[PDB]
RNA sequence: AGAACUGGCGCUGCGGGAUGAACCGAACGCCGGGUUAAGGCGCCCGAUGCCGACGCUCAUCAGACCCCAGAAAAGGUGUU
RNA sequence: CGUCGCUUUUUGAUCCUUCGAUGUCGGCUCUUCCUAUCAUUGUGAAGCAGAAUUCGCCAAGCGUUGGAUUGUUCACCCACU
RNA sequence: CCAUCUGUGGGAUUAUGACUGAACGCCUCUAAGUCAGAAUCCCGCCCAGGCGGAACGAUACGGCAGCGCCGCGGAGCCUCGGUUGGCCUCGGAUAGCCGGUCCCCGCCGGGGGUCCGGUGCGGAGUGCCCUUCGUCCUGGGAAACGGGGCGCGGCCGGAAAGGCGGCCGCCCCCUCGCCCGUCACGCACCGCACGUUCGUGGGGAACCUGGCGCUAAACCAUUCGUAGACGACCUGCUUC
């Protein structure tokens, strides 16, 4: 219970507002709701945020207390964050959350004409399986 | 205030050990096992360490009035590995005027059927709590020892005695019957 | 074949709290739920579908028993993002609740 | 065409808010299992408030007047009264729509019901404040069928968990079933665009 | 204001709707709720009131200024001639209460059964039940009968027993048989239906119910004397002699401001023929009626064994405005609800 | 009950104060579009269905918006 | 000695409504409500030994009479309770 | 009450008394959590049953019709509303979910290690029908259940308001019941709205039209007096 935290060096997904989708890494906390939080790479430059803007993950990281942007663009670049928040299975929801709003209309007729073959493939195939344990019982 | 955790640790003997379902505290001692749920108090109950078994209640965010009560937790969690290994042995003495409290115990320690109590001709069934037992005292006069495993059931049912024999319509400075709570001990002594 | 119409109730009319103004209605069209996101339906061209007694139609189809009262989306209204509208009549006071008819003429996408 | 909506863990008048509305527009709402309806406040201050409800009575005959309902279906339809202009045709027609099933009726049992995360005591409340039931503050007042309501739940739980059983049964094939490597094309398709 | 001198309310408020009750027959209200545990047995039970005596008993009740001195008390007698069970009815149980769920009648039924079911027995063609006594012939439909019982036997839970009374065995002119509808509060729902499809038309007397000196309820409809007034009905006072253009009447029958008459004040209407229950009524004794071969005739009812006598419980001279009793009888203790010749249900 | 300075009802509707002579807005030909005032924006009821901000607050007699519609001294190891 | 309120069951102050009429003292008859409770139920406190009393708490379910003189309201008295 | 008879129990709790127990290293009836608790309040019992619902019975031939169900076309008349459906776990919130050997449940599942995923992708911000324009020539992948249905017949399944849900076996029938390519054809009505679906909807009345069936009650009049202001109610009228 309670897995991840809060923490001076904590990579966080930022939910909404002006920010949203960038990652921040939380530096240091003031009070009680809001942070201290910045990202080198990717474009969001040190400020406060609330804590119910953001959204933690699992990437701690290794910083001092409260230090200058040129020792967080070190440990940022050096975990490889962009990589590692990339090819998890939770950068590639949003962004085939996404991928589905950009679908154009000629790329559904793709998809309908396709998705019902597949599900007709699986079915003559799951019925396969719905005869094979029957006749493990027939007597 | 608004403090960001508080939090006291508890020590588990090795006789004993304590598993969680979550908020459950399953107790499996010697001498009976018991269980207490606490979905009312929202705090998180960690038992952590191989050969030592500390567990560690931590309430984050309570307000003075939430953070009184993560005691209360690890309060009662060590009258329950006090009460699983030792359990609670509770004596009563029936302080008797010129009429003398009459007792006696029916059905296996579950049912005190008391008579003769102030003059009266009324006798007064005070069955108990689900779990726990009484005794009639050898090699002490007119006491009554109670036994059990949770405190709660002990003390609650305990109180049944003293409470249902109430001297009503009277003077209370004067006229002193009743048997009351006189001795709070445990069933293993020096344990 | 195929419904070409987004879906919409009639709502209610323009109104203050005594008084309602009868000469635009209001709607609430299905889909939209902030006025940050309406303005697709900003001049769409609305219709009122219903059923009456002898038959009126206008195509080369022989009449039959369905007539209707045209209309257009004027502007936008509240934070929820609901859609007020000016028919080229006033609606019945019937039709509340019942669904109107927001086409996809005026497309400007 | 019909919006089921389930009644466990709901407030009672941050539903009937949303459902007096939901009603005004043309819809059918059809509460179900509101016997299990959270609200506000501890037991005790609940049901002094529709204790000192009850008295709420016409002197001259009560036969006539105030029509106190009891049963925790007929609770939630009062409140839904007031607030619709149920005066008018426009709101008498607003009833029409409703009907807070008390309990869950065979004709809705096999329906999938539906929850409104704005009236949940799981999102509203604060976790250090106390709730009462409309469950047992209205057996509590004069509706005498608290044991027979109970008693039909079991059976439909009973006939509900061999169903998520069975279901679930039919679900491990199209995963392992899914299995095959000849259908390999048709994942490009939507891999690429949004499995 | 502020009466000066207080009073209690003159009748009570809870007999309050005082209405030409709509059934002439006892409708039990609430039957005693069972355990599975006791055998299989019934609750409530017909009988008709034919009269009054009174007694001498040889009272026991050590405490008193009475033990062992001969006591009278006045008694009353109420006629109970065999049922026979005819419909088994089968509820389920809601959220809305109690349901019938289906019923089974009997294969054939008799003469008065059939004469409930008309208004008219003598213009009607006396076709009631013609073409359902051919569902139990048929094995067609007997499969689907046993059917409705399996099926009771599966879901209902409290069913019942239609029986009525033999009304050839009684000096009435009535002749219509006062179908009831009764509760079994036996064992199991096994055990519960699985006693009365043996027995459906066959007889049920009074002394396999009840026991004697056991104390039971009464339920009947009041003796109805008409359209009555004030002083007559709630019992108010009448006003002294100098009143102007009325003395046998409430006279202020409310406050100013309550612009409206209460239901509590006390006004005139329709005395008697209300419906009631009276409750704790002992029974006396279970009398057996005009019993078979050896003698040409015995009566040999109301013969104690410190009398010693060839009596029977016919009044000399027969029953006042009942006739002649030759059947089985109940002697309650007291009063009890109605007129003679009115149908007034006992129950357990 | 009686006076002084100004305004208003009296002669005056209209949006608001749930309803209201005088209160807050604003004073009127007949209407189409636009915007606001005092006011408000869970449902009656047009509008917060904003991913509003920071706190205070448990009432077995909660509180809730000028005039305006029921209260004081004194007291509380309630709690900040 | 002070001091702060409540209630409209007393009287008073005021004149708002009713003068092309709201029939104005008491009693009898009768229903309902109030609680600021005389008795009753469940408790607490006593300068409560018991018995008899007094002050507080939840409480309007239930009761709160018969009589002499008076037009009486009020009074006072006998008597049960 | 000038004689007689009968009048009944349960539940949450108020006041109050306690238990465990912090807040406050001790104490505490309270803050979380528990217990006893009454003429109170609610309900039983009792009285009335609603612009409320069940269960069952009977259903109009005679000298003549007639009236139901199942399969029937055909037109008129009225009411209007909708443009695809989700066929179901339980619940948790300081957590729940999926997959899983072993022991315990009449040869399957309740109980623990173990393996996944978690701002929920075994995702109603989703899911499957699906936007299938019709049809032919003509190739490839997918396909041994064929699928419309007067079927024909069996079965058991779902009582809380069941008004539905499957299986198995036979039957006039099809091997074109999907996706991708080849070949063109159909009102192409010449820019234009009330389009497409539920749907051979729902309600009442006639005519030619097939089979299976059924052949009665109410109220008046009369009588009763268990009732009565009148109504209503209680009852009776067999060729014994």
């Amino acid at each position: 219970v309670f897995r991840r935290f809060v923490e001076v060096g904590r990579v966080a997904y930022v939910s909404f507002g002006p920010h949203a989708g960038k990652l921040v890494a939380i530096v240091d906390v003031i009070d009680q709701n809001r942070a201290l939080v910045d990202g080198p790479c990717t474009q969001v430059r040190r400020q406060a945020m609330p804590f119910k803007c953001m959204q933690l993950t699992d990437f701690i990281l290794k910083f001092p207390h409260s230090a200058h942007q040129k020792y967080v663009r070190q440990a940022w670049q050096k975990a490889d964050i962009n990589t590692k928040w990339a090819a998890t299975r939770w950068a590639k929801k949003i962004e085939a959350r996404e991928r589905k709003a950009k679908m154009t209309d000629f790329d559904r007729f793709k998809v309908m004409k396709a998705k019902k073959m597949r599900n007709r493939i699986i079915k003559n195939e799951v019925k396969k399986l719905q005869k094979a344990a029957l006749l493990k019982a027939s007597p | 205030m608004k403090t960001i955790l508080s939090n006291q640790t508890v020590d588990i003997p090795e006789n004993v050990d304590i598993t969680l379902k979550g908020r459950t505290v399953i107790v499996k001692g010697p001498r009976g096992t018991l269980r207490r749920d606490f979905n009312h108090i929202n705090v998180e109950l960690s038992l952590l360490g191989k050969k030592k078994k500390r567990l560690r209640v931590d309430k984050w965010w309570g307000n003075r009035k939430e953070l009184a009560t993560v005691r209360t937790i690890c309060s009662h969690v060590q009258n329950m590995i006090k009460g699983v290994t030792l359990g609670f042995r509770y004596k009563m003495r029936s302080v008797y005027a010129h009429f003398p409290i009459n007792v006696v115990i029916q059905e296996n320690g579950s049912l005190v059927e008391i008579r003769n109590f102030l003059g009266e001709k009324y006798i007064r069934r005070v069955r108990m709590r689900p779990g726990v037992a009484c005794s009639v005292s050898q090699a002490q006069k007119d006491e009554l020892i109670l036994e059990g495993n949770d405190i709660e059931l002990v003390s609650n049912s305990a109180a049944l005695i003293q409470q249902a024999t109430t001297v009503k319509n009277k003077d209370i400075r004067k006229f002193l019957d009743g048997i009351y709570v006189s001795e709070k001990g445990t069933v293993q002594q020096a344990d | 074949s195929g419904r070409l119409w987004s879906k919409a109730i009639f709502a209610g009319y323009k109104r203050g709290l005594r008084n309602q103004r009868e000469h635009t209605a209001l709607l609430k069209i299905e889909g939209v739920y902030a006025r940050d996101e309406t303005e697709f339906y900003l001049g769409k061209r609305c219709a009122y579908v219903y059923k009456a007694k002898n038959n009126t139609v206008t195509p080369g189809g022989k009449p039959n028993k369905t007539r209707v009262i045209w209309g257009k989306v004027t502007r936008a209204h509240g934070n929820s993002g609901m859609v007020r509208a000016k028919f080229r009549s006033n609606l019945p006071a019937k039709a509340i609740g019942h669904r109107i008819r927001v086409m996809l003429y005026p497309s400007r996408i | 065409q019909v919006l089921v909506l389930d009644g466990r863990g709901h407030l009672l008048g941050r539903l009937a808010a949303i459902v007096a509305k939901q009603v005004l527009l043309g819809r059918k709402v059809v509460v179900v299992r509101c016997e299990g309806i959270n609200i506000s406040g501890n037991f005790y201050r609940n049901k002094l408030k529709y204790l000192a409800f009850l008295r709420k009575r016409m002197n001259t005959n009560p036969s006539r007047g105030p029509y106190h309902f009891r049963a925790p279906s007929r609770i939630f339809w009062r409140t839904v009264r007031g607030m619709l202009p149920h005066k008018t045709k426009r709101g008498q027609a607003a009833l029409d729509r409703l009907k807070v099933f008390d309990g869950i009726p065979p004709p809705y049992d096999k329906k999938k019901r539906m929850v409104v995360p704005a009236a949940l005591k799981v999102v509203r409340l604060k976790p250090t404040r106390k709730f009462a039931y409309l469950g047992r503050l209205a057996h509590e007042v004069g509706w005498k069928y608290q044991a027979v309501t109970a008693t039909l739940e079991e059976k439909r739980k009973e006939k509900a968990k061999i169903h998520y059983r069975k279901k679930k049964q039919l679900m491990r094939l199209r995963k392992q079933a899914e299995k095959n490597v000849e259908k390999k094309i048709d994942k490009y398709t939507e891999v690429l665009k949004t499995h | 204001s502020h009466r000066k001198f207080s009073a209690p309310r003159h009748g009570s408020l809870g007999f309050l709707p005082r209405k030409r009750s709509s059934r002439h027959r006892g409708k039990v209200k609430s039957f005693p709720k069972d355990d599975p545990s006791k055998p299989v047995h019934l609750t409530a039970f017909l009988g008709y009131k034919a009269g009054m005596t009174h007694i001498v008993r040889e009272v026991d009740r050590p405490g008193s200024k009475v033990n062992k001195k001969e006591v009278v008390e006045a008694v009353t007698i109420v006629e109970t001639p065999p049922m026979v069970v005819v419909g088994i009815v089968g509820y389920v149980e809601t959220p809305r209460g109690l349901r019938t769920f289906k019923t089974v009648f009997a294969e054939h039924i008799s003469d008065e059964c059939k004469r409930r079911f008309y208004k008219n027995w003598h213009k009607s063609k006396k076709k009631a039940f013609t073409k359902y006594c051919k569902k139990w012939q048929d094995e067609d439909g007997k499969k689907q009968l046993e059917k409705d019982f399996s099926s009771m036997k599966k879901y209902c839970q409290v069913i019942r027993v239609i029986a009525h009374t033999q009304m050839r065995l009684l000096p009435l002119r009535q002749k219509k048989a006062h179908l009831m509808e009764i509760q079994v509060n036996g064992g199991t729902v096994a055990e519960k239906l699985d006693w009365a499809r043996e027995r459906l038309e066959q007889q049920v007397p009074v002394n396999q119910v009840f026991g004697q000196d056991e104390m039971i309820d009464v339920i009947g409809v009041t003796k109805g004397k008409g359209y009555k007034g004030v002083t007559s009905r709630w019992h108010t006072k009448k006003l002294p002699r100098k009143t102007h253009r009325g003395l046998r009447k409430v006279a202020c029958i409310g406050a100013w401001h309550p612009a409206r008459v209460a239901f509590s004040v006390a006004r005139a209407g329709q005395k008697g023929y209300h419906h009631r229950t009276e409750i704790n009524k002992k029974i006396y004794k279970i009398g057996q009626g005009y019993l078979i071969k050896d003698g040409k005739l015995i009566k040999n009812n109301a013969s104690t064994d410190y009398d010693l006598s060839d009596k029977s419980i016919n009044p000399l001279g027969g029953f006042v405005h009942y006739g002649e009793v030759t059947n089985d009888f109940v002697m309650l203790k007291g009063c009890v609800v109605g007129t003679k010749k009115r149908v007034l249900t006992l129950r357990k």
